[PDB]
C-alpha cells in the first residue's frame, strides 16, 4: 500500500510512484539537447509505425513563447498538458512584465507544476521527461526536467529509450570540442546520434526532425530545420552508419 | 480534488474514540510540567530541551505569553504548541478586545481554546493536536486560576497538577506538599523541587524555565504618568533570579 | 483640535488638548486624544472622533499580535503602514488625521498620516484643525538640537495659543514625552490654562419642589431570593 | 486515493442500523450519572462527578451543570467537547427568540431545535455523532414544569423520573418504587441523593462529588428561582439525609 | 463531502434501500382504514415503559395541515426532518397557489424528498414509511396514501406498515371489504382497535386513535375514550 | 515514619551513618544489612554527586 | 485499519511516523553542511558533487537566495528544496508589504515553521523533507542560525551541521567551542570564518576539497552574498600557510 501513491512516504527515503514515472519516460523515444555556443539544437526520433501515415505532419517539437523550444518524451497525450500550462505561464509573465520570458525563469514555472502533483492524493505526479532552452538576452540556456520535477543544467542532456547511446557520445562530443562547437556544425551532430540511438530502437522505421534556436542562425527564434539543410544532416548520419 | 471533509475521528466499537486515546499517550512521551497555585500567585515551571547542546534556548519557548496576566506552558509535541498558542492569541483578540475592548478572564480564555481542540476532534482533514495545555492566569474577580486543557477539548480546573512523561509520581509529590495557604515565595522552592524529582538534567536557570502570574509589576508598564492601569501580573523569570533560588533549596 | 509633535534627537513630545466639539456645542470637556497604539507608540487624533478611536483599537490589536509573533519590540513604520493600507481602501471616507510618534529600535521618529492615505515625513508636524495658529508659533522659536526641557515648552505653549486662536481648542494641554531608552511619560494636564470662575449664586433648591405624579419601585439589583 | 481511505460511516447496517449511534450509547455510561427526578413543586437535578482528586479544585467546576437560559438548565453527560458547543448553539438559539418575539421560549421548542442540530450528523455529511446526553430541567406557564431527555440520535421523550449516564437500568428500578406523583422539594431532594447513594460507582458519595441543582417555586409571584448550589450547601442538606 | 453513500448493487438494487426497509420493519405499527366519510389511523405507542410524561410528548400522528394527519413507523429521529419539509410546503401552496394542498399534491411532494436522498451524493436515504390520509378541500371523499423510503408513492384502501404488518394484513382482507367501508364513524373506529388487538395486545393504554373528519377536524381521542371501545370488543369477542 | 513519606533522597544518608555505627560495633553481618538499604534508596537517580561518593 | 500512516495520524505509541518518514529522505542528495557564527558575520560551506562531466557546474546549488539578507542551505530532495525557495520568496515580498520593513530571519523561521504544521495537519498534503538552514546577521538579535526540520520544530543554535555524516562535524564544533569556552568565535572579518569553517571539514569529513567540489555562501552585514570558485580556490591556499 505504501508503494502504491505520492502523497505516501516510506521509511527507505522512496516514494515509490514518482521513481515508476520514469519508467513511463523509458518507453520514449530518444530526444537529445546539444548545447552550443550559440544556442540549443533539439532533434527527436519520431517512429513510422505505418506506411499509412502522412509524414512530416506530426510535430513533437512544439514551441513556447516564441524563443524557448519544448520536446518531451513519455507519455505523448500526458506531455501535451504540460506544454499547454507552460505557454500559459509564459503568457501570463509576458503581459505582466512586457518582455519575452527568461529561461531561469521558465524553468521555475515548469518546475513547480509537476512538483504539486505529487503532493495531493486525488493527482498523479507526470510522466514526462522535457528538455528546454533558446537564447533569452542573458544568453543561451537549457535544462531537461524529470517527472519528479527535478532539473540542472547542461550541456548536453537526453532522455529516451536509446538514451544509453546518445549519452556516451554527447561525452565524445565535448571531448572533441571542450571549446563548444557551432549551431550550424551541430546540427550534423544531432542527425549523428539520433541515428545510432535507433541500434536500441531497430523493430520499426523513424523520421527524423530537427528544430533550433540559435541566435546567430534565426535570430534568437525557435524555428524549424527544413528542406535541404535538413536533408544534407540525413545523408551525412546515413553513410556513417553505413 | 480533494474529498476529505469525512470525520477521521471515529467511535470505536468498544467506545471511547481511538484518536484521542492515541494522542493523550503522547503527552507522556514529552517534556515534564507542574504548576502549583498559591493563594497570592501562581506559578508554572518546565525543563527546556534541545536536539544537541550546541543549540541555543533563548530562541525557545514553552512558556508563552497570551495576555499580560495569563501565560500557558505545554507538554506534549512543540510543533503543535506553537501553532495553537499563535491561535489562542488571535481569538483573544478578535473576539473580546473588540467587543469589550480589553483582555480575556481566564475562563473564558479557556473555553475559546477549547472549541478549536474541539474541531481537530470534529471533521476530516484533522487529527487532534497532541498536547495538554496549562492555562494558568489571573482574573480580578475571581482572582488567581490555574486550568488544564486535554487532547479531548474539555477542562478541569485544579488546585495543582502537572502534566507531561513524569506526571503520576509527580502528582503524589505535590499531594502532600500542598497547603491550604502557601505563598508563593514558598511555592516557587517547593516547584523546583518536585521538578528536581523530576529532571537529572544540570540544574540552572538556563534549562528550568521559571514564570510567574504572581502580581503586578508597574516596571513592566511601558509608560509611566497612567496610575489608573497597573502593569503585567505575569512576569517571566531568566536565568539569574532562579540562580539564587537554586542555592536557597 | 491641534497636534504638535516636536522631534529632537533625544526623544519626541506629542501633545494635544482634551476639547472636544460636536459643532458648536462642546461635546465633553476633557477627553484623552492621545492614544497608545503600543506603549511606546503613542499617537493622537484630531478630526473626526469616532473614527480616530476606533480604529486606535484595530491597529492596537494587529500591532500586539504581530509584535508577539515577531518576538521584537515594535517599529514606528510597521504602526504607520497598517494606517494607511487600512484607510485606503475606503477611499478616504475615514476621515482619521493622525501623528504617529514613537521610540523603537532605531531611535526616536514622528510621521503623519492624513485622512486620504497621505503620509508626510518631519521634525515638526502640525496638524488638525488648529494646526494653523501652533504651526505659526513652532517656525520662530525651533531649532533643531533640542533637549526634551526646551521641547516640552514649545510643544505646550503652541497649543496654549491654539486656544486662544481657535475656537475648538480648549482646556487642559496634555503632554507625552516619550525618550529613548524610558518608560513612556504621560504628564497629562502639564498646563491648565484657565480656573472656571466662581458663581455668585448657590443654586441647589429646598426638597419637595417638583412633583410625582406617580411611582413605583422595582430592583432589578436581585431576581426574587427563597 | 482519497475515496479509497473514506469511512463511510453514515450508511447503515444490514439491521438497518447506525452503528456510531449505539458506540456514543455504549460510551455515556462511562461518562458519571445525572438523574432529573421531578417533583410537584420544582425540579430536582443530581449529577454524580465522573472526576474526583484530593488536588482536584471542583467548587469553581459548573461542569455537568450549565444554563442555557435563567429558566432551562441542563445536566451533560458524555464527551465534554462536543457538548460545550451545543450549549453555546443553544444560547444564540433562546436568546434569537427572544429577538423576534420578545417573550422567553417554551420548553417544548428548544428541546426540538438541539435534537434536530444532532440528526444533521448522524444522517449526512459522513461525520460522527456529538456524544451526549441532556436532562433539561425547565419552567414555561404554557405546561408547566417539564423534564426532559434526548440522547445523540437526535430524539426526546418527557419523563417523570428519568436516570443518564452510568447504570440507566439501575437507577430506573429503584425510581419507579419510590416515586410519588406528587412531593415536595426537599422529599425530592433527598429521593436524588438516595438513588446516587446506592447507584455510586464508588462506595462513598460526597457533596464535593455532588453537583446539585434546582429550580423552585419559593420564588414569590409565580417566578422560578435558578439555582445553582454552592458545594457548602450541599453539605448540609447531605446530613439533613443522614448520608454522611 | 460529495462522495457517495449510495453504491449501486448488481443485484437490480440499491443495498442502502433494503437496509431503510429492514429499518422501517423494526419500526412500531401503524394501520389506516378509511370509511365513507372519514379517515382513521391506529398507532401503538409503546407506554410500557414506566414513568413517562405522556401530556407533553407529541404523538406519533402529526398534523402537517388542518386536514392532513402524517402517521409514520421507523427512525423517530429521522421522521422530524420529513414533518418539517412538509409543513413548509403546505404553506407554500396557499402563497403562489392559493387555496389548502391536496393530499394527492403532498404525498406527491413527500415522495419526491425521500427519494433524493436516494440519487443525491452525500447522503443516504431515510428509513421512514408514512401513511399520509386526509381531505381535499370543497371535497369529501377521504384519500389515504401511503409512501415509502423507496421513494414510491401508492394508494390505498386500508393499509398497515411498521412491525408484524403482515398479520394484521391478513385480518384486515377478511375483516375489511373493498366494497363497503363501515359506514359509521364509530363502528370504523372498532374494526381499527379490533386489529390493533391482535399484535398491539397488554391492556389499552398502548392503543392511541386519531380521527379525522372532513372540513378541517382532527381529534385525537384519548385514553378514557379508548378504554370504552375496546371493552365493548372485548365483550363482544 | 519516613518510609511512608519514602520520595526523598535524604534518607540515603540515614541508612550510611547505621552501618557506620555497627561498623565501629565490630559486627560485619549486620553492616552490609544497611549498607543493602544504603544502595536501595540511592538507586534513585536524583541523589546528589557527593552522597554517592559517601 | 491498515490505513494508519497514510495520514497524519497517532499511532499506539502515541506518535506520528508519517512525520519521522520525512526525517528518513533528508539525507538523500547527501550533501553536508556546516555553518558558523563569526563576531560579525554568518559562514556555511557545503559539499558539491556533480554526477557527471555533461552537467553545467555553476547551475548545481544548494544555498538559494531569499531575501538579500536571509540565505537558506538545503539538504534533502532539490524538488521539495524549491517548493521550499518559492514559498520563503514569497513570505519575504508579503513581510516587506505590510510591515514596512524587510523580512528578520526570526520571523522566518515561525512562518515556514507553522506553514509545516499544517502540511501534518492536513491529511492530504506531504511534509516538504527538507532540513532548512536559514543563515543570518541581524542587528537587533546579532548573528543567528535557525534550523527548521519537517516537523516544524526549531530551536538556535551557536554552530550547526546537517547531512548524512554529520555526527562527525558535531564532534568538531563540541571540542572547538569547549576549547574557546564561547558561543562564536571573535574574529572581525568573514575571511577567516571561512578558513576556520573549512578546517574542521576536512578534519571531520577526512578528504580535503578543491575549488569545484565546495560551495561557499556567506552572510554579512546588510548583504548576502555567494562567492564564486576562484574566490574559494584563494581562500584554501591560506589554510596552508597558516
Amino acid at each position: 500500500g505504501y508503494d502504491l501513491s505520492n502523497s505516501v512516504f516510506s521509511p527507505d527515503g522512496r516514494n515509490f510512484q514518482v521513481e515508476y514515472a520514469v519508467k513511463a519516460v523509458e518507453n520514449g523515444t530518444t530526444s537529445i539537447g546539444i548545447k552550443c555556443n550559440d544556442g540549443v539544437v533539439f532533434a527527436v526520433e519520431k517512429l513510422i509505425t505505418s506506411k499509412l501515415l502522412v509524414p512530416q505532419k506530426n510535430v513533437k517539437i512544439q514551441v513556447v513563447d516564441r524563443h524557448i523550444g519544448c520536446v518531451y518524451s513519455g507519455l505523448i497525450p500526458d506531455g501535451r498538458h504540460l506544454v499547454n500550462r507552460g505557454r500559459e505561464e509564459a503568457a501570463s509573465f509576458k503581459k505582466l512584465y512586457k518582455t519575452p520570458i527568461p529561461i531561469p525563469a521558465f524553468a521555475d514555472r515548469l518546475g513547480q507544476y509537476v512538483q504539486a502533483h505529487t503532493l495531493y492524493n486525488s493527482v498523479r505526479p507526470f510522466g514526462v521527461s522535457t528538455i528546454f532552452g533558446g537564447v533569452d538576452k542573458n544568453g543561451a540556456h537549457l535544462y531537461m526536467l524529470e517527472p519528479s520535477g527535478s532539473y540542472w543544467g547542461y550541456k548536453g542532456a537526453a532522455t529516451g529509450k536509446g538514451r544509453q547511446s546518445a549519452k556516451a557520445e554527447l561525452e565524445k562530443l565535448v571531448d572533441h570540442h571542450p571549446e563548444g562547437l557551432s549551431a550550424r556544425e551541430a546540427v550534423k551532430q544531432a542527425a549523428k546520434i539520433i541515428y545510432l540511438a535507433h541500434e536500441d530502437n531497430k523493430e520499426k522505421d523513424f523520421e527524423l526532425e530537427i528544430s533550433w534556436c540559435s541566435l546567430s542562425e534565426t535570430n534568437g527564434l525557435h524555428k524549424f530545420v527544413k528542406g535541404d539543410l535538413l536533408q544534407e544532416a540525413i545523408d551525412f548520419a546515413q553513410k556513417e552508419i553505413n | 480534488t480533494d474529498r476529505y471533509s469525512f470525520s477521521l475521528t471515529t467511535f470505536s466499537p468498544s467506545g471511547k474514540l481511538g484518536q484521542i486515546d492515541y494522542a493523550l499517550t503522547a503527552v507522556k512521551q514529552g517534556v515534564t510540567s507542574l504548576g502549583i497555585k498559591a493563594t497570592n500567585g501562581v506559578v508554572i515551571a518546565t525543563e527546556k530541551k534541545s536536539s544537541s547542546p550546541l543549540a541555543m534556548s533563548e530562541t525557545l519557548s514553552k512558556v508563552s505569553l497570551l495576555t499580560p496576566d495569563i501565560g500557558a506552558v505545554y507538554s506534549g509535541m512543540g510543533p503543535d504548541y506553537r501553532v495553537l498558542v499563535d491561535k489562542s492569541r488571535k481569538v483573544a483578540h478578535t473576539s473580546y478586545k473588540r467587543i469589550y475592548g480589553e483582555y480575556p478572564p481566564t475562563k473564558l480564555l479557556v473555553s475559546e481554546v477549547a472549541k478549536i481542540m474541539q474541531e481537530a476532534t470534529q471533521s476530516g482533514g484533522v487529527r487532534p493536536f497532541g498536547v495538554s495545555l496549562l492555562i494558568a492566569g489571573h482574573d480580578e474577580f475571581n482572582g488567581f486560576s490555574l486550568y488544564q486543557v486535554d487532547p479531548s477539548g474539555s477542562y478541569f480546573p485544579w488546585k495543582a497538577t502537572a502534566i507531561g512523561k513524569g506526571s503520576v509520581a509527580a502528582k503524589t509529590f505535590l499531594e502532600k506538599r500542598w497547603n491550604d495557604e502557601l505563598e508563593l515565595e514558598d511555592a516557587i522552592h517547593i516547584a523546583l523541587l518536585t521538578l528536581k524529582e523530576s529532571v537529572e538534567g544540570e540544574f540552572n536557570g538556563d534549562t528550568i524555565e521559571l514564570a510567574i502570574i504572581g502580581d503586578e509589576n508597574p516596571d513592566l508598564l511601558g509608560y509611566t504618568g497612567i496610575p489608573t492601569d497597573k502593569g503585567p501580573r505575569f512576569r517571566k523569570l531568566t536565568s539569574q533570579e532562579i540562580n539564587d533560588r537554586l542555592e536557597a533549596l | 483640535t491641534t497636534i504638535v509633535g516636536v522631534k529632537f534627537n533625544n526623544g519626541v513630545v506629542i501633545a494635544a488638548d482634551t476639547r472636544s466639539t460636536q459643532g458648536p456645542i462642546v461635546a465633553d470637556k476633557n477627553c484623552a486624544k492621545l492614544h497608545r497604539i503600543s506603549p511606546k507608540i503613542w499617537c493622537a487624533g484630531a478630526g473626526t472622533a469616532a473614527d480616530t478611536e476606533a480604529v486606535t483599537q484595530l491597529i492596537g490589536s494587529n500591532i500586539e499580535l504581530h509584535s508577539l509573533y515577531t518576538s521584537r519590540e515594535p517599529r514606528v513604520v510597521s504602526a504607520l503602514q497598517m494606517l494607511k493600507q487600512h484607510l485606503f481602501k475606503y477611499q478616504g471616507h475615514i476621515g482619521a488625521y493622525l501623528i504617529v510618534a514613537g521610540v523603537d529600535p532605531t531611535g526616536s521618529h514622528l510621521f503623519s498620516i492624513h485622512a486620504h492615505g497621505s503620509t508626510d515625513v518631519g521634525y515638526y508636524l502640525s496638524l488638525g484643525s488648529g494646526s494653523l495658529a501652533a504651526m505659526a508659533v513652532l517656525e520662530s522659536h525651533w531649532k533643531q538640537d533640542l533637549t526634551k526641557e526646551e521641547a516640552i515648552k514649545l510643544a505646550s505653549d503652541a497649543i496654549q495659543a491654539g486656544i486662544w486662536n481657535d475656537l475648538g481648542s480648549g482646556s487642559n494641554v496634555d503632554v507625552c514625552v516619550m525618550e529613548i531608552g524610558k518608560d513612556a511619560e504621560y504628564l497629562r494636564n502639564y498646563l491648565t490654562p484657565n480656573v472656571r470662575e466662581e458663581k455668585q449664586k448657590s443654586y441647589k433648591f429646598p426638597r419637595g419642589t417638583t412633583a410625582v405624579l406617580k411611582e413605583s419601585i422595582v430592583n432589578i439589583c436581585d431576581i426574587q431570593e427563597e | 486515493g482519497s475515496r479509497r481511505y473514506d469511512s463511510r460511516t453514515t450508511i447503515f447496517s444490514p439491521e438497518g442500523r447506525l452503528y456510531q449511534v449505539e458506540y456514543a450509547l455504549e460510551s455515556i455510561s462511562h461518562a458519571g450519572t445525572a438523574i432529573g427526578i421531578m417533583a410537584s413543586d420544582g425540579i430536582v437535578l443530581a449529577a454524580e462527578r465522573k472526576v474526583t482528586s484530593t488536588l482536584l479544585e471542583q467548587d469553581t467546576s459548573t461542569e455537568k451543570l450549565y444554563k442555557l437560559n435563567d429558566k432551562i438548565a441542563v445536566a451533560v453527560a458524555g464527551l465534554t467537547a462536543d457538548a460545550e458547543i451545543l450549549i453555546n448553539t443553544a444560547r444564540i438559539h433562546a436568546q434569537n427568540y427572544l429577538k423576534t418575539y420578545n417573550e422567553d421560549i417554551p420548553v417544548e421548542i428548544l428541546v426540538r431545535r438541539l435534537s434536530d442540530i444532532k440528526q444533521g450528523y448522524t444522517q449526512h455529511g459522513g461525520l460522527r455523532p456529538f456524544g451526549v446526553s441532556f436532562i433539561y430541567a425547565g419552567y414555561d406557564d404554557r405546561y408547566g414544569y417539564q423534564l426532559y431527555t434526548s440522547n445523540p440520535s437526535g430524539n426526546y421523550t418527557g419523563w417523570k423520573a428519568i436516570s443518564v449516564g452510568a447504570n440507566t437500568s439501575a437507577a430506573q428500578t429503584l425510581l419507579q418504587m419510590d416515586y410519588k406523583d406528587d412531593m415536595k422539594v426537599d422529599d425530592a431532594i433527598e429521593l436524588a441523593l438516595k438513588t446516587l447513594s446506592k447507584t455510586t460507582d464508588s462506595s462513598a458519595l460526597t457533596y464535593d462529588r455532588l453537583e446539585f441543582a434546582t429550580i423552585r417555586k419559593g420564588a414569590n409571584d409565580g417566578e422560578v428561582y435558578q439555582k445553582i448550589f454552592k458545594p457548602q450547601e450541599i453539605k448540609d442538606i447531605l446530613v439533613k439525609t443522614g448520608i454522611t | 463531502y460529495d462522495r457517495a453513500l449510495s453504491i449501486f448493487s448488481p443485484d437490480g438494487h440499491i443495498f442502502q434501500v433494503e437496509y431503510a426497509l429492514e429499518a422501517v420493519k423494526r419500526g412500531t405499527c401503524a394501520v389506516g382504514v378509511k370509511g365513507k366519510n372519514c379517515v382513521v389511523l391506529g398507532c401503538e405507542r409503546r407506554s410500557t415503559l414506566k414513568l413517562q410524561d405522556t401530556r407533553i410528548t407529541p404523538s406519533k400522528v402529526s398534523k402537517i395541515d388542518s386536514h392532513v394527519v402524517l402517521s409514520f413507523s421507523g427512525l423517530n429521529a429521522d421522521s422530524r426532518i420529513l414533518i418539517e419539509k412538509a409543513r413548509v410546503e403546505a404553506q407554500s401552496h396557499r402563497l403562489t397557489l392559493e387555496d389548502p394542498v391536496t393530499v394527492e399534491y403532498l404525498t406527491r411532494y413527500v415522495a419526491g424528498v425521500q427519494q433524493r436522498y436516494t440519487q443525491s451524493g452525500g447522503v443516504r436515504p431515510f428509513g421512514v414509511s408514512t401513511l399520509i390520509a386526509g381531505f381535499d378541500p370543497r371535497d369529501d371523499e377521504p384519500k389515504l396514501y401511503q409512501t415509502e423510503p423507496s421513494g414510491i408513492y401508492s394508494s390505498w384502501s386500508a393499509q398497515t406498515i411498521g412491525r408484524n404488518s403482515k398479520t394484521v394484513r391478513e385480518f384486515l382482507e377478511k375483516n375489511y371489504d373493498r366494497k363497503e367501508p363501515p359506514a359509521t364513524v364509530e363502528e370504523c373506529v372498532k374494526l381499527t382497535v379490533r386489529s390493533l388487538l391482535e399484535v398491539v395486545q397488554t391492556g389499552a393504554k398502548n392503543i392511541e386513535i386519531t380521527v379525522v373528519k372532513p372540513d378541517s377536524d382532527i381529534v385525537a381521542l384519548s385514553s378514557e375514550e379508548i378504554n370504552q371501545y375496546v371493552t365493548q370488543i372485548e365483550q363482544e369477542k | 515514619e519516613f518510609k511512608k513519606l519514602d520520595d526523598k533522597p535524604s534518607l540515603v544518608d540515614v541508612h550510611l551513618l547505621e552501618s557506620k555505627v555497627y561498623h565501629k560495633l565490630r559486627n560485619l553481618a549486620k553492616s552490609k544489612a544497611s549498607l543493602t538499604a544504603a544502595r536501595t534508596a540511592a538507586n534513585s537517580i536524583y541523589c546528589p554527586t557527593q552522597t554517592v561518593a559517601e | 485499519a491498515g490505513y494508519d500512516r497514510h495520514i497524519t495520524i497517532f499511532s499506539p505509541e502515541g506518535r506520528l511516523y508519517q512525520v519521522e518518514y520525512a526525517f528518513k529522505a533528508t539525507n538523500q542528495t547527501n550533501i553536508n553542511s556546516l555553518a558558523v557564527r563569526g563576531k560579525d558575520c554568518t559562514v556555511v560551506i557545503s559539499q558539491k558533487k556533480v554526477p557527471d562531466k555533461l552537467l553545467d557546474p555553476t547551475t548545481v546549488s544548494y544555498i538559494f537566495c531569499i531575501s538579500r539578507t536571509i540565505g537558506m542551505v538545503v539538504n534533502g530532495p532539490i524538488p521539495d528544496a524549491r517548493n521550499a525557495a518559492l514559498r520563503a520568496k514569497a513570505e519575504a515580498a508579503e513581510f516587506r508589504y505590510k510591515y514596512g520593513y524587510d523580512m528578520p530571519c526570526d520571523v522566518l523561521a515561525k512562518r515556514m515553521a507553522n506553514l509545516s504544521q499544517i502540511y501534518t495537519q492536513r491529511a492530504y498534503m506531504r511534509p516538504l523533507g527538507v532540513i532548512l538552514t536559514f543563515v543570518s546577521v541581524d542587528e537587533e538579535l546579532g548573528p543567528s542560525i535557525y534550523k527548521t526540520d519537517p516537523a516544524g520544530y526549531y530551536v538556535g543554535y551557536k554552530a550547526t551541521a546537517t547531512g548524512p555524516k554529520q555526527q562527525e562535524i558535531t564532534t568538531n564544533l563540541e571540542n572547538h567551542f569547549k576549547k574557546s569556552k564561547i558561543d562564536h568565535i571573535n574574529e572581525e572579518s568573514w575571511e577567516k570564518v571561512v578558513e576556520f569553517a573549512i578546517t574542521h571539514m576536512i578534519d571531520a569529513l577526512g578528504t580535503e576539497f578543491s575549488k569545484n567540489d565546495l560551495e561557499v555562501g556567506v552572510a554579512t552585514k546588510d548583504k548576502f552574498f555567494t562567492l564564486s570558485a576562484e574566490n574559494i580556490e584563494e581562500r584554501l591556499v591560506a589554510i596552508a600557510e597558516q
